[PDB]
């Protein structure tokens, strides 16, 4: 009979739709300060989607980091939860690039230390993200400059210090790493794959592993069959395919760490070592990966 | 992820893959769809006869809004 969030929270237009949430706008009525609210109906959900209910909810409340989604307030009613989070208005980072028109690996290293501190910090409290991808990375406003925000924490899972157990298939299918795609035994590892994934489409503007085979899509990623092919890469440092290399390894026992990805020179040192060139096919590219990633999506829901 | 799908952002999207043609041509739908996916719109996009129609021309505007 509490009804704290109806009390309280006055809702607004839609920011944003999940597969079983919804995001709005609110504001805390006598604060007048304005949130986002993810609002997921609960009256039909499973034990099992109770329970990654109940698991994003605690991780949500766990995360407090500036390149993280910061959770204001969690309200539970009858037939629905709320997770009320700090407001980001900056759209997703893939849109923005394309909208700001210009972009080189120096803005590619800025956008991906940001990224790396995000999951270092997951991993630190012992978070898994699980599913890094483009849509999930958001940015805090529409400010030049806008902090890059790690979101959806609906796949994250919780592991103990660096121990590898079998979590489960999960995630997307572009992104998923060689262990997980092997039914081995992962962990922190996987986010470092789909980090490696990220950064070589902010440098080139199209994905590493590609085919409307999924059969040979996940054939492709096991073998680590990626390239960089010219004349795209020709134009891009060696220590930028260095750390992608590194990133892309298929032993994740020898892949490189958020941590150890934080001090490679590409990041570290980026005002000496990263390009400051502009890549035009990079954004190019990228406005047709946008396009791709939106007409699948779209395709399958007309169907 | 957001899931939320437009007309505007379907119809530009079609638009980009279409390098901002006003229509599209099955052979671009082959060459950046899914071989399903591809078949699909080629089967359900009208002919576009709008300015500059060529032969193939098939017309993406009028199938995003028809559903979007
Ligand atoms: N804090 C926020 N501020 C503003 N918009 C937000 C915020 N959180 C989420 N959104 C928007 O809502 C969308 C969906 O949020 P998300 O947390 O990814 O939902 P989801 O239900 O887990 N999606 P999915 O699991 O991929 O089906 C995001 O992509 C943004 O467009
Ligand atoms: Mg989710």
């Amino acid at each position: 009979t509490c009804t704290r969030f109806t009390e309280e929270y006055q809702l607004f237009e839609e920011l944003g739709k999940g597969a079983f949430s919804v995001v709005r706008r609110c504001v805390k009525v006598l604060a007048g300060q304005e949130y986002a609210a993810k609002i997921i109906n609960t009256k039909k959900l499973s034990a099992r989607d109770h329970q990654k209910l109940e698991r994003e909810a605690r991780i949500c409340r766990l995360l407090k980091h500036p390149n993280i989604v910061r959770l204001h307030d969690s309200i539970s009613e009858e037939g629905h939860h709320y997770l009320i989070f700090d407001l980001v208005t900056g759209g997703e980072l893939f849109e923005d690039i394309v909208a700001r028109e210009y972009y080189s690996e120096a803005d590619a290293s800025h956008c991906i230390q940001q990224i790396l501190e995000a999951v270092l910090h997951c991993h630190q409290m012992g978070v898994v993200h699980r599913d890094l991808k483009p849509e999930n990375l958001l940015l805090a406003s529409k400010l030049k400059g806008a902090a890059v925000k790690l979101a959806d924490f609906g796949l994250a899972i919780e592991v103990e210090g660096e121990q590898q157990a079998w979590f489960g298939f999960a995630g997307t299918p572009g992104y998923l790493s060689p262990e997980v795609l092997r039914k081995d035994p992962y962990g922190k590892p996987v986010d470092l794959w789909a980090c490696g994934v990220i950064l070589y489409i902010l440098l080139v503007g199209y994905p590493p592993f590609w085919d409307e085979d999924q059969h040979r899509l996940y054939q492709q990623i096991k073998a680590g069959a990626y390239d960089f092919p010219s004349p795209e890469w020709d134009t891009v440092t060696p220590e930028a395919k260095d750390l992608i290399n590194k990133m892309l390894t298929i032993n994740p026992s020898k892949r490189i760490t958020a941590a150890e990805a934080l001090k490679h020179p590409w990041i570290s040192h980026r005002s000496t070592v990263a390009s400051c060139m502009h890549r035009q096919e990079t954004v190019d590219c990228l406005k047709k990966f946008n396009a791709r990633r939106k007409l699948k999506g779209a395709i399958l829901a007309a169907m | 992820s957001n899931a939320t799908d437009t007309a505007e952002q379907v119809i530009a999207s079609f638009r980009i893959l279409a390098s901002d043609k006003p229509y599209i041509l099955a052979e671009e739908l082959r060459r950046e769809l899914p071989p399903d996916q591809a078949q699909y719109c080629i089967k359900r996009m009208p002919a576009y006869s709008g300015p500059g129609s060529v032969p193939g021309a098939l017309d993406y505007a009028a199938f995003s809004s028809a559903l979007y």
